């Protein structure tokens, strides 16, 4: 697809950094090399549920005053294509597939099937949760429902999985054509606190080890790499200088579109002419 | 003084537009309310400047 690392930093990030901070002990655990007055003074600003300061993110450039006490300030920066594939294939495929997902289900029984019930009509399934069937099981997928034989099964009647799984578009043949892309994102802590920026760091560190195993960019985004600039003042000149420090980063990605193809035959016939030169 | 050398205008009065995306920040480019600038403005107000 066309991707936008941006919007998708910002979608991670603040549920990320909302579950985080609501949540003491992680805090009180990511925290645990700073000083101790440090840590407990941002545990008692910033964290758990009575928490009367925030932290807030934000692209650049905004119009309006933002919460300057501690603010994630995501910014997109440069990128170049990368390696590229023989004829720009990227892939192909013969039923236009679209996002990957998971979901939670659980089994019921139906005509002496158990079945899933998915919220979309399964493209493709990839994984049923804890769950390896054998033949004998007759594992068949129809629509938005994967099927599986009763017969053998009857303790799982009420079995619990996740679905991995990914979406169909249509029916139709196409070539996958694009390239790979390396691209940068900044993000900066802004606070006027020194102590704050330095936590910020930290607590923006752990939320990207914790995304490097999302699916969102295990399929696309993958190679995440980071850089950190030093901590300096970004503005000099208000009642009170305003502090960060810099993160860079770094993922290659997919840009690529579906080239879809309206061509197909379905038979071929074969002729004699004879040549009585 | 002020009424004798200022020219007549007509003054409104800025206020952002609750149009701005609540993820992006920046204002919705087809708002009605605001033509694309992020700020809305009240009804004018004749005054002497
Ligand atoms: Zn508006």
């Amino acid at each position: 697809a066309i991707t936008s690392v941006d919007s998708y930093l910002l979608s991670e990030i603040k549920p990320r950094l909302n579950t985080v901070l609501e949540n003491c002990y992680i805090i009180d655990e990511v925290l645990k090399d700073f000083d101790y007055q440090t840590r407990e003074s941002f545990k008692e600003a910033f964290c758990g549920k009575n928490a009367q300061h925030e932290v807030t993110v934000g692209f650049n450039f905004p119009k309006f005053k933002n919460n300057y006490e501690a603010h994630y300030l995501i910014q997109l920066g440069q990128g170049q294509e990368t390696k590229n594939s023989l004829g720009s294939i990227q892939s192909s495929y013969f039923e236009a597939t679209g996002d990957t997902l998971v979901e939670s289900s659980t089994a019921i029984r139906e005509d002496d099937k158990l079945v899933f019930t998915v919220s979309k009509p399964i493209g493709e399934l990839i994984k049923v949760e804890d769950i390896e069937f054998a033949k004998y099981d007759n594992l068949q997928v129809e629509g938005n429902k994967v099927s599986f034989k009763y017969q053998t099964n009857e303790d799982y009647e009420n079995y619990n999985a996740n679905i991995i799984f990914t979406e169909k578009k249509n029916d139709s043949k196409g070539l996958v054509k694009g390239f790979t892309v390396e691209e940068q994102v900044t993000v900066v802590g802004l606070s006027f606190n020194v102590d704050v920026a330095r936590c910020l760091d930290a607590v923006l560190k752990m939320i990207l080890i914790s995304m490097r195993d999302s699916i969102e960019e295990q399929q696309t985004f993958q190679l995440q790499n980071l850089s950190f600039g030093d901590i300096a003042p970004i503005i000099e000149d208000g009642d009170s200088m305003i502090f960060g420090r810099p993160t860079i980063i770094k993922y290659t990605s997919s840009l690529d579109l579906d080239y879809t193809i309206t061509q197909d035959i379905n038979k071929l016939t074969f002729k004699e002419r004879k040549d009585w030169k | 003084f002020i009424n004798d050398r200022g020219i007549k205008v007509l003054w409104e009065e800025a206020y952002f537009c609750p149009c701005l995306n609540p993820d992006t920040g920046h204002p919705r480019v087809d708002c009605p309310r605001c033509h694309g600038k992020g700020i809305a403005y009240l009804p004018p107000k004749e005054t002497i400047m």
